[PDB]
């Protein structure tokens, strides 16, 4: 399948992320947001499903949230007011149909 | 009934990981502060 | 075919679950180490 | 609360199985695994399974721990062969019964 990666930004927040499939839209597995600080191994940031269940990784409890509609599959994620350490490639990353599926992955300054 | 607890693993489950990694995430970041 | 979908994710999972949890095991293994 | 108990461990130097049948939901298969924990530090898994045949393994005890169910009288199976002098390890189902997981006796199944 073919999915889209854009919305982070470069920052020191006040900007918008969607994340969107080209296809399989809203046909809504478990699908993942990731981030990597560099020369180092990506991991986990926040996922939702079937149900848009209301959990993420630990360092987000009050700073980074979901809000999905099937728009186009773009879903978002909310990042605000941010916290700096995370300045690093960030990447929603969804699995669908049974397979694994990633992004493209974008440079991002936070702080 | 057969979706409705078939249904209710997963969110247990996506709920293990996210508290799971956090702290080996968190070690291991911890790991990479102050060790080298 | 819903159940279809559901159990095909469930496999997915655990099989991402598993090698995840070997590797920390092996990262706190070796913080242990490191701390002996 | 259903006891979910486990036995029938032993304590040498491979199927050894903490007898993990049922008392309630006799496999009532939603989601069931086995966990373990090395010393002086936190839990874990040697293996994860799953009611529907995908039954996979912590990526290390490949070659030695697999594990098969027989449901018929509710017997999933832990079998293990040739013990590789670290399996010093801790062995006991898990499962995952209403959402709420469930936890026995257990056993840091003492074999080399």
């Amino acid at each position: 399948v073919q999915l889209q990666e854009s919305g982070g930004g470069l920052v020191y927040d006040s900007l918008r992320l969607s994340c969107a499939s080209s296809r399989s839209i809203d046909g809504i597995n478990i699908m993942r947001w990731y981030r990597q600080a560099p020369g180092k191994q990506r991991g986990m940031v926040a996922v939702v499903t079937g149900w848009g269940s209301t959990n993420y990784v630990d360092s987000v409890k009050g700073r980074f949230i979901i809000s999905r509609d099937s728009a186009k599959d773009t879903v978002y994620l909310q990042m605000n007011n941010l916290k700096p350490e995370d300045t690093a490639v960030y990447s929603c990353n969804a699995i669908y149909r049974g397979s694994e599926y990633w992004g493209q992955g974008t440079q991002v300054t936070v702080s | 009934a057969k979706i409705a607890e078939l249904q209710a693993t997963i969110e247990r489950l996506t709920s293990e990981a996210a508290l799971a990694e956090g702290a080996l995430e968190a070690a291991r970041r911890d790991r990479s502060r102050l060790q080298m």
